[PDB]
């Protein structure tokens, strides 16, 4: 099926059954379907039987489980095979200068220019065909370890499995989701580096024999130094976290509580608060970003250190050919790159590679559970003083019972203090220490809090079983499922999505019902299954399923209904932990008849993002100025010398262009710096905006889609971006000072350097639609997975008791196969970009070569010295580029969330309402028309229950609403909504509370005087309850205020308007979450100093705002009125 | 080892003798009864009988002659009569006496009032694992002990096993045993049970009994066959695939077993590459066995069939009853 199964040897080697997908791509959007079937050696269960094997081969052996005992026999061949190649392929860059040495020496020259070129033909070929099967082989692993968790993560029991937490197993599985991945192309460098090393040494002590140690010690101390300056780094990053962790519980308390600020008008208190917390944030980041400077800065300055001492004990005792020059600056450029980057990659890689290896390994050893010896054949299950634990407290007290075939015994009791574990015990999900409880071994659960898996209802009760006719049509019919059917959207077949979410309570109960009635079972445990259905409902139930159907053969319910109880065969009442009444029917109804009757990426965002300060454009200009001066100044003392001992010397600053053109100390600082002033001024500039959003804007937006751009964007901001927009512009920098060096020095040059830049640009541009476009794809395949184990981790108990493991199981090997073919396809598409990009610098350094071997001293070494080398920071360039176009998406959704437009007497009138919770919705007010009068009360009556909320926001314009307001003789147009929104108080349902301080909780802006605070504060009777907190009022409330109780945040926010002096308070649902001493304290309170307010109270209930002079009668799209109640109660409530 | 190579080399000893001198007709059909019939079989017939001068029931088999020469099975029922008046092993069936009629050939065999223990697993469904390790350490003993006697049972399936009062299994059936040394050709048997290497039509080996041991333990634990197809052609086709599915309440340690027993490649086979039964009688999964109590039987039966008597045939399937020079040494 897969295009790599038909395909030449060339084609596979060349990479060319990738075009025809960067061939449809670039000119079409990507279809799914359109990703290539993936390899047969590929599939998870391929992968999954063999790693299995080899690790019960591993178990069964020998009493030393070591995991990676099971990988190596079965990946160590190919590793090695693989590891081989890239050797040889590293050895020929090593060796390759030995033949620039003697090409100097000028007839036998285009011989061995022709050779020079062959080395960089084999390199080609030799290098990333390995890398890629190197690569594959990282992804089979990672197949195969991932099956192999899942396949274990269903064989847990409950005495270990609610000990983790369901973090544990997430953060575990994408820890290392694409680390291992890539994890391997530096695997081998543990031993070619060494090998690498020696072999240089021994070369270049072939040509100095007096100073080899020099060099290596001094790249070994840069190296340490390296190493050590990390540690530094994480310090910072460690301090750094935690304010991270305490600013974002903030920002996302504000984002849940956006409506109350909105009311309050609390923004530019929160942009201080915010400001406040961030600029610490910053000094941190700004410390850790310049430690990374140096670090990076190291590197590129030690290039020609680490040859200048090497040159220089051997340059003062004797002269030196310039031969023994141009050789040792590659020797010595080869040896700083294979010493100083790749092999602590190499050993990083290693160690974090073998602590997940043990990691796994820890927890695939962890406590199983074991099936009961069952499906053979039962009598009347029967359990004999079973005792056990629910975690030493017997949560059994010697339990005994015996239900005959087609009794419908009733366990009844407190919920879940005794019944359900009594039901998990007979499942066998428990296992009871004392005590034998047999059972013929079938045994269907219904939990009280049902579980949907994702899919169609269908396919939630087929369960991977036929659709028989009769019996779905009869338990369609019995459950009260027929009638959901014909309200269902396909009615036959309705998807219905991921949670359940879009299904009742009733309808999730009926679900239940329906998955335990389908399997055909001895014994059908259904506990707790008519607790979320209609009286009416739970009868005609029990008269249809379970006294009629699931009656005729063994069934075990628990319910506390006593008309439930009476048609059952046996009774066991347990309380307390014990079996308080036993026996059958009568028995146990007349043992005691008192006890009984108690019972019951575009350059429009470029210019954006440089635009945003005009620093960074003054930076960037001095960095060219310098860079173009220094160039110059290079290629004039270059031309002026080639055309004592140190006028040779000075060749050395040249020949290596990293050195050359280096960023100075004095001109990275600014970039970084700048970068980061960036940064913080586009946080607080999107927050400001995000903050003036009109309400119907955000309702389109989903709450966990906002604090994202909070928590990801700003992050990836600060600290990925600066440091590779650094690193590109370094590194573009570099190469373009070196080919115009070389260029100048040959004017030929140009004519073949125009043609390669033009290739680069089309290459990377073709290859840019496909490789984004397979990026977006793999990243939205990737959720099933993830969702699918939470699913099946909450079902686990349903799951297991049904024994329907295998159907998961092929399910989440079909969501592995399927995010397969895409990470594997783009793989492949980045490996073939890689190959063709050397290909074309490959035929540019032939034709650079030619030309300046067929046309001095000086000219064609310099010339050759930067054209071997100039290759490794090309290709980090183009990486480096393509990092920065892969980063741009933060900064893009970042400008497309700040350009966001702004929203724009006691007596009142209101008149016009048109109001909807977007623009053209239903109607939530049809012109209603009501008058404040003075301080009078006016009831919430009429359409209780049909839904308040609506219009106590608009009476604040808190949404989509239009009309005409008139309040204290001010239109609602005049007077500005932070004037206007500042005079009508509320009462919401959730009361908001800062998390700090109580001068700062209660005075946001702190514009009122202690003493009239605490002289508010007791006069709101809150003064004994402050009275109890910490210190005085500086008892910082953590956890956004959960100390104080329901009620006393109600008292804290009447007080806090109370100290607004809003001319109105809109109270609503005051009795629904006060207590009653609460709900007495409050209406006294508001009785007492609220007199003067023009107060709406909102209630449900009619007796509770019967108490208020007027009655504002609700109704659908009318607001009704009755003033009085002689009127009120006869018309609006009759 | 020492007892256990004694033993094995005293039993080929008294063998030897056993097959050097056969007896052939032992009895006539005239001291018998007719009280039941305990099964047909492949081609035959088998009545449950009585001695009438002694009292004791032994069961009788019945074969047809032109059946025989019209089948071309001649030259293995004849082997197996000498295989039968030769073995001597507590597993195994114990012949009586032989009777040889003009119309046609019977023989008198012990009885086992268990009842076949295809029926006992279809019943139930499946076992244990210790139940399965009880059965599958006979089993391997007497494997153990048959190619010891170099011959080739070649023919174990469920239905050919029965149980004794004391609950141990007693193996019957031999119509298809053969004494081969060295490599066989001839193609018979049961689709189940055929290994992979019949199923090629080549040279079997004494290893082929071994995929029979390695299905049954399977069947056994699982109450499905771990290989099964709708036709036997497609069944052939799944046999030379080699995959099979374990279920998900398997053992890690059966599981290891299991894939040792059932490897296509025979050189790698377990029980034939160097220990012969030494590697899978010191396997893991056989580590909780008393195997000298076993020879013994001086281990307790976790299943006893209910006996009712000699005469009981309860456990037995109930339906109906029944009313030259080829052949010379019977
Ligand atoms: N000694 C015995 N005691 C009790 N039942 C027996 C005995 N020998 C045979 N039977 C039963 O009689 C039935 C038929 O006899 P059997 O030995 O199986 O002939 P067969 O044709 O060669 N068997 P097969 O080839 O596998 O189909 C068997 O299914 C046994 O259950
Ligand atoms: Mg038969
Ligand atoms: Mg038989």
């Amino acid at each position: 099926r897969s295009p790599l199964e038909k395909a030449s040897v060339v084609s596979k080697l060349f990479f060319s059954w990738t075009r025809p997908i960067l061939r449809k791509g670039y000119r079409q959007r990507l279809e799914l379907s359109d990703i290539y079937q993936i390899p047969s050696v590929d599939s998870a269960d391929n992968l999954s039987e063999k790693l299995e094997r080899e690790w019960d081969r591993e178990l069964a052996s020998k009493k030393n489980p070591k995991l990676i005992n099971a990988l190596r026999r079965c990946f160590f061949w190919r590793f090695m095979f693989y590891g081989i190649f890239l050797y040889l392929g590293e050895v020929t860059k090593a060796v390759q200068p030995l033949l620039l040495g003697r090409i100097i020496a000028s007839s036998i020259a285009i011989y061995l220019g022709i050779g020079l070129c062959l080395l960089f033909i084999v390199r080609t070929l030799l290098l990333h065909p390995a890398i890629f099967g190197l690569h594959h082989i990282g992804m089979q692993m990672r197949i195969a370890m991932f099956s192999l968790i899942y396949k274990k993560t269903l064989k847990l029991s409950s005495r270990v499995l609610d000990k983790i937490s369901i973090g544990q197993l997430v953060s575990l599985l994408s820890n290392n989701l694409n680390k291992f991945d890539e994890g391997l192309a530096l695997a081998h460098f543990v031993w070619i580096a060494p090998l690498q090393v020696a072999l240089l040494m021994g070369l270049i002590w072939e040509l100095l024999q007096a100073s080899a140690f020099c060099g290596l010690g001094f790249l070994i101390v840069l190296a340490l130094f390296q190493a050590g300056l990390g540690r530094m780094m994480m310090k910072y990053r460690d301090q750094r976290a935690g304010k991270i962790s305490e600013r974002l519980v903030i920002t996302s308390e504000m984002i849940e509580n956006i409506q109350s600020v909105k009311a309050y008008c609390w923004e530019e208190a929160m942009e201080k608060m915010i400001e406040n917390l961030r600029q610490t944030e910053l000094k941190l980041t700004r410390k850790a970003a310049y430690v990374r400077y140096f670090n990076s800065s190291a590197f590129f300055f030690s290039g020609f250190f680490v040859v200048f001492l090497s040159v220089l004990p051997y340059a003062l005792i004797k002269g030196i050919i310039l031969r023994k020059i141009f050789t040792t600056i590659s020797f010595c450029i080869v040896l700083r790159m294979a010493v100083t980057r790749q092999f602590p990659w190499a050993v990083q890689t290693w160690y974090d590679s073998l602590g997940a290896i043990n990691k796994i390994q820890d927890f695939l050893q962890k406590q199983e559970y074991k099936t009961l010896e069952y499906n053979l054949t039962t009598t009347e299950v029967v359990m004999e003083n079973v005792t056990a634990f629910w975690e030493g407290t017997p949560v059994l007290k010697d339990i005994n019972f015996k239900i005959e075939r087609g009794q419908l015994l009733a366990v009844a009791g407190s919920t879940g203090a005794g019944k359900t574990s009594l039901l998990m015990v007979i499942m066998g999900e428990l296992e009871p220490s004392e005590g034998k409880i047999k059972h013929s071994g079938r045994i269907s659960f219904c939990s009280q809090f049902s579980w949907i898996m994702p899919g169609t209802i269908k396919e939630n009760i087929i369960f991977g079983v036929s659709y028989d006719e009769y019996r779905y049509r009869s338990v369609i019919k019995a459950c009260q499922l027929e009638e959901d059917i014909s309200k269902f959207a396909e009615k036959d077949n309705i998807v219905l999505g991921e949670g359940g979410i879009t299904l009742s309570g009733g309808q999730r109960a009926r679900i239940s019902l329906a998955r335990a009635v389908y399997k055909d079972a001895d014994l059908y445990l259904l506990d707790s299954p008519f607790g979320y259905l209609d009286v009416l409902t739970e009868k005609e139930i029990f008269e249809s399923c379970v006294c009629k159907l699931m009656a005729n053969k063994t069934r075990i319910l628990v319910t506390s209904k006593m008309e439930h109880l009476k048609k059952a065969d046996k009774i066991l009442i347990l309380h307390e932990g014990s079996s308080y009444f036993y026996g059958t029917f009568s028995e146990l109804q007349n043992l005691q008849p008192d006890f009984s009757s108690k019972l019951m990426t575009t350059w429009n965002t470029y210019l954006r993002y440089i635009t945003v300060h005009k620093s960074l454009i003054f930076v960037l200009i001095w960095c060219l100025v310098i860079f173009l001066a220094e160039v110059a100044a290079s290629l004039v003392v270059l031309w002026l010398l080639g055309n004592t001992s140190s006028y040779y010397v000075f060749y050395i600053y040249v020949g290596v262009a990293d050195t050359l053109l280096a960023m100075g100390f004095f001109r990275g600082l600014p970039l970084v710096h700048t970068l980061i002033t960036v940064s913080k001024i586009l946080h607080h500039k999107m927050l400001h905006s995000v903050l003036q959003a009109p309400m119907s804007t955000l309702n389109t937006l989903k709450a966990g889609g906002i604090l994202n751009r909070f928590s990801k964007d700003i992050a990836i901001l600060d600290d990925l971006l600066p440091l590779t927009i650094f690193d590109f512009i370094q590194l573009l920098l570099i190469v373009i000072g070196a080919i115009a060096v070389v260029a100048v020095l040959q004017p030929y040059i140009f004519v073949a350097t125009v043609p390669v830049i033009v290739a680069f640009i089309m290459l990377r541009a073709y290859f840019l639609q496909t490789s984004q476009q397979l990026k977006q794809l793999e990243s939205e395949g990737r959720s099933p997975i993830f969702t699918h184990l939470v699913t099946s981790l909450k079902g686990l108990w349903t799951l297991r008791a049904f024994g329907r493991q295998p159907y998961f199981e092929t399910l989440f090997h079909k969501a592995l196969n399927l995010h397969t073919a895409n990470w594997f396809l783009y793989l492949s598409t980045l490996r073939w970009f890689q190959m063709r990009i050397e290909m074309i610098f490959v035929i540019f350094f032939i034709a650079v070569t030619f030309i300046s071997i067929l046309t001095g001293e000086g000219r064609v070494g310099i010339i050759l010295t930067l054209a071997m080398n100039i290759m490794s920071t090309l290709q980090w360039a183009v990486n480096s580029s393509i990092d920065v176009d892969s980063l741009m998406r933060s900064v893009s959704r970042v400008f497309k969330f700040i350009d966001m437009p702004t929203e724009g007497g006691g007596q009142m009138t209101v008149k016009d309402l048109t109001a909807k919770y977007t623009e053209g919705g239903n109607a939530i007010l049809e012109n209603i028309s009501f008058s404040i009068s003075p301080g009078q009360r006016v009831g919430l009556l009429g359409r209780t229950g049909s839904g308040k909320s609506t219009l106590l926001s608009a009476f604040l314009r808190l949404l989509n609403t239009e009309g005409e307001i008139q309040i204290d003789g001010v239109s609602w147009d005049s007077i500005t909504l932070q004037q206007w929104r500042k005079a009508f108080g509320v009462i919401p349902q959730k009361v908001f509370i800062f998390s700090g301080t109580f001068r700062k909780n209660l005075d946001p802006y702190e514009q009122w005087s202690d003493q009239e605070i605490w002289k508010v504060a007791d006069e709101v009777g809150l003064r004994s309850v402050i009275e109890q907190f910490p210190g005085k009022l500086d008892f910082v409330l953590v956890d956004g205020g959960c100390v104080l109780s329901h009620g006393h945040k109600q008292l804290m926010c009447l007080a806090r308007s109370v100290l607004s002096k809003a001319k109105i308070l809109l109270l609503d649902e005051p009795s629904a979450h006060l207590d009653p001493v609460t709900y007495q304290i409050i209406r006294r309170t508001l009785k007492q100093a609220f007199a003067d307010c023009t107060v709406i109270l909102c209630e449900h209930r009619i007796e509770a705002m019967l108490e208020c002079q007027q009655f504002l009668v609700i109704e659908e799209n009318k607001v009704r009125q009755y003033d009085s109640i002689q009127k009120l109660l006869n018309e609006r409530s009759l | 080892q020492e007892s256990v190579k004694e033993f094995l080399a005293k039993a080929k000893e008294d063998f030897l003798k056993k097959w050097e001198n056969p007896a052939q007709n032992t009895a006539h059909l005239d001291q018998f009864e007719r009280i039941k019939t305990l099964g047909t079989g492949s081609f035959g017939r088998v009545m449950l009988v009585k001695h009438m001068e002694t009292g004791n029931h032994y069961a009788m088999k019945i074969l047809d002659k032109q059946k025989v020469v019209k089948l071309k099975q001649i030259e293995h029922t004849l082997n197996e009569k000498r295989i039968l008046q030769a073995v001597n092993f507590p597993f195994l069936v114990k012949l009586e006496f032989s009777f040889k009629d003009n119309s046609n050939l019977y023989m008198v065999m012990e009885y086992v009032p268990g009842g076949e223990m295809f029926s006992h697993l279809r019943r139930i469904g499946r076992f244990s694992e210790p139940h399965a390790r009880f059965y599958a350490a006979q089993i391997v003993l007497t494997f153990e002990y048959l190619h010891s006697l170099d011959l080739i049972y070649r023919d174990l399936k469920p239905e050919n096993l029965l149980i004794d009062q004391q609950g141990y299994i007693q193996v019957t059936d031999f119509g298809f045993a053969k004494r081969v040394k060295g490599r066989t050709w001839t193609l018979c048997g049961t689709p189940e049970y055929l290994a992979p290497e019949i199923i090629l039509s080549k040279g079997y080996n004494k290893a082929v009994d071994w995929w029979a041991l390695g299905v049954l333990i399977y069947e056994m634990a699982a109450g499905y066959p771990p290989f099964f197809a709708d036709q036997p052609i497609q069944i052939y086709e799944k046999i030379v695939s080699g995959k099979v599915r374990f279920p998900s309440h398997f053992s890690s340690d059966l599981k290891d077993l299991l894939r040792n027993l059932l490897q296509v490649d025979l050189t790698k086979r377990f029980g034939n590459l160097k220990n012969g039964v030494n590697d899978i009688k010191n396997h893991k999964w056989f580590a909780t066995t008393d195997w000298i109590a076993i020879y013994q039987r001086k281990v307790e039966a976790p299943f006893i069939p209910k006996f009712k008597g000699p005469g009981d045939t309860s456990n037995f399937d109930d339906y109906e009853e029944e009313e030259g020079k080829e052949f010379s040494e019977f």
